[PDB]
DNA sequence: CGATCGATCGATCGATCGATCGATCGATCGATCGATCGATCG
DNA sequence: CGATCGATCGATCGATCGATCGATCGATCGATCGATCGATCG
């Protein structure tokens, strides 16, 4: 059942005018790490992410604007180098709340909207 | 939520003490610790020398438990009732 | 005409202390059950 | 002579509460960044 559903997630579903996502939940001694570390190296661009190894612009891209051009540019992150690929998050538990926080969004919307001085602009994920 | 219109009856709290008084007795309802029937006759000569705290206190404030949980309500209650939509919390 | 430090004040993040809360150990009286017994009359 | 009853005391179930502790959510003081410009220098 375990290679099925991520296998699954390899062939997600039909994007219409789409991805699927997956959580393992077990003892910490059965095969969870192998199958994540496989996923990665089997799709195109994929990101190994971890719970302390990232941060809330760890995912979010971070969108500054030009000090000489004062256009909007912005500096990739996890969830935008990944787009139409596969994120694989360890310790997806132990994410701070901040950074658990703006799942919300890029879960169900793909979407990541920032509002900070000066800037106000939405992204896609 | 039925709305009002531009220019059902909430019984009164004594009226209603016949509606507890029929229930208390129809086992619907119980006494927190109502052991009901003594086993034995000496049994029930020590209940009936003792005086229960529940039939001191005001019909207002005696203490029940419930005999029919509110899922077996909903199970047996009709949906055509008025009342059903309520059988949920 | 161009390259290099400086001071300021807004804006953002974060880490640290603290406010808030579920849990257990110790206690106890409210409610009740039965035994004791002194009192009453057939 | 004994048979009936209303009161009292000891004991126990249980429903509850206070003292104490570590754990969860949050306010907020401190660190850093940034943006334009200015003073010294070539
Ligand atoms: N069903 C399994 N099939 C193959 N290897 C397994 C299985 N269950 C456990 N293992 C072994 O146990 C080890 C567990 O490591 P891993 O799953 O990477 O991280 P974790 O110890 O956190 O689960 C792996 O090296 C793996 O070889």
């Amino acid at each position: 059942d375990v290679k099925k559903g991520i296998l699954l997630q390899l062939f997600g579903g039909t994007n219409k005018t789409g991805d699927i996502n997956i959580l393992l939940c077990g003892d910490p001694s059965t095969s969870k790490s192998q199958i994540l570390q496989y996923v990665h190296k089997i799709t195109p661009r994929g990101v190994y992410t971890s719970g302390k190894g990232s941060s809330a612009v760890g995912l979010t891209a971070y969108i500054t604007r030009d000090v000489d051009t004062k256009q909007l540019v912005l500096e990739s992150g996890a969830l935008v180098l990944s787009d139409g690929g596969v994120c694989c998050i360890d310790e997806f538990d132990k994410m701070s709340d901040s950074t658990r926080s703006v799942l919300h969004e890029v879960m169900e919307q793909q979407t990541i909207s920032i509002a900070k001085a000066g800037i106000i602009t939405t992204l896609n994920a | 939520r039925i709305p009002t219109v531009a220019p059902i009856k909430l019984w009164l709290k004594k009226d209603v003490k016949n509606v507890w008084e029929n229930l208390v007795q129809l086992d619907f309802f119980t006494e927190k610790s109502a052991v009901g029937l003594r086993d034995n006759a000496t049994a029930a000569f020590y209940a009936s020398n003792y005086q229960f705290q529940g039939t001191m206190i005001p019909f207002d404030l005696r203490s029940y438990q419930m005999q029919i949980i509110l899922q077996e309500l909903r199970r047996i209650i009709p949906k055509s009732n008025m009342y059903y939509s309520w059988t949920q919390l």
